[PDB]
């Protein structure tokens, strides 16, 4: 996260870290949506242009963290995966359209003051909150500058941008399953996600019922915090039926 | 987990459950043309 | 840079 601040303890209890076993390294961010399912971005697992194709046995999920490199004894929980599900129409050949994946944990995790699931939006919540100008929050342990890693989880709040502006900032073909967020060069406020933050959550707090909902997943960007550029996110509500389907087909 | 939310999703132990707020959530609510 | 995690998670 570039131009963000250190998170407070228990601020994002649904934040998850995808960690590689050998070499031991941070791969991406992810989110807890129930006691057995984690949501992330498909490019964190599969990306053939770079010979990237991870399997169940190559990863670990670490839940309840704050510090980026330390094993937080008696606070965090480490789980193994049972199954990984990538969206059938994820487009890694052109623009990362439908960049979403679900992972099933071997055993359910127990909630605590540091581990709690986030809610998935319903049509009406999505309709009222995904509006240009409204702010969301992104969290992660990724880089601090484009070219500089934090010791603790970082946070930044960003506004959703109008679709025309998103489309005129790049040469990539944007689709209805993506939205972009960030400040305009003219707003004198900065912030963006960067390397290491992919797969993590973009959340909003409902003023109707006071709950936090996950509206997007960190997907792609061109550089980090560049002026005239924005970050792109997967639109969770437009892919929700896919989500419901695998969960009540493969578990709960 | 899925459909429209779940049981006690989105209510944090150390904040909403104790009626405590974090330092920048006000910035969000104030952008939904203000909340409360 | 990362600290070691206990062996029963490998
Ligand atoms: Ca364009
Ligand atoms: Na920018």
């Amino acid at each position: 996260i570039v131009e963000g601040s250190d998170a407070e303890i228990g601020m994002s209890p649904w934040q998850v870290m995808l960690f590689r076993k050998s070499p031991q390294e941070l791969l991406c961010g992810a989110s807890l949506i129930s006691d057995r399912w984690v949501l992330t971005a498909a490019h964190c697992l599969l990306y053939p242009p770079w010979d990237k194709n991870f399997t169940e046995n190559d990863l670990l999920v670490r839940i309840g963290k704050h510090s980026r490199t330390r094993y937080e004894r008696n606070i965090e929980k480490i789980s193994m995966l049972e199954k990984i599900y990538i969206h059938p129409r994820y487009n890694w050949r052109e623009n990362l359209d439908r960049d979403i994946a679900l992972m099933k944990l071997k055993k359910p995790v127990a909630f605590s003051d540091y581990i709690h699931p986030v809610c998935l939006p319903d049509r009406e919540t999505a309709a009222s909150l995904l509006q240009a100008g409204y702010k969301g929050r992104v969290t992660g342990w990724g880089n601090l500058k484009e070219t500089g890693q934090p010791s603790v989880l970082q946070v930044v709040n960003l506004p959703i941008v109008e679709r025309p502006v998103c489309k005129d900032s790049t040469r990539i073909r944007i689709t209805d399953n993506m939205f972009c967020a960030g400040y305009k060069p003219d707003e004198g406020k900065r912030g963006d996600a960067c390397e290491g933050d992919s797969g993590g959550p973009f959340v909003m707090k409902s003023p109707f019922n006071n709950r936090w909902y996950q509206m997007g997943i960190v997907s792609w960007g061109e550089g980090c915090d560049r002026d005239g550029k924005y970050g792109f996110y997967t639109h969770v509500f437009r892919l929700k039926k896919w989500i419901q389907k695998v969960i009540d087909q493969f578990g709960e | 987990t899925f459909g429209s939310g779940e049981a006690d999703c989105g209510l944090r132990p150390l904040f909403e459950k104790k009626s405590l707020e974090d330092k920048t959530e006000r910035e969000l609510l104030e952008s939904y043309i203000d909340g409360r | 840079d990362f600290e070691e995690i206990p062996e029963e998670y490998l």
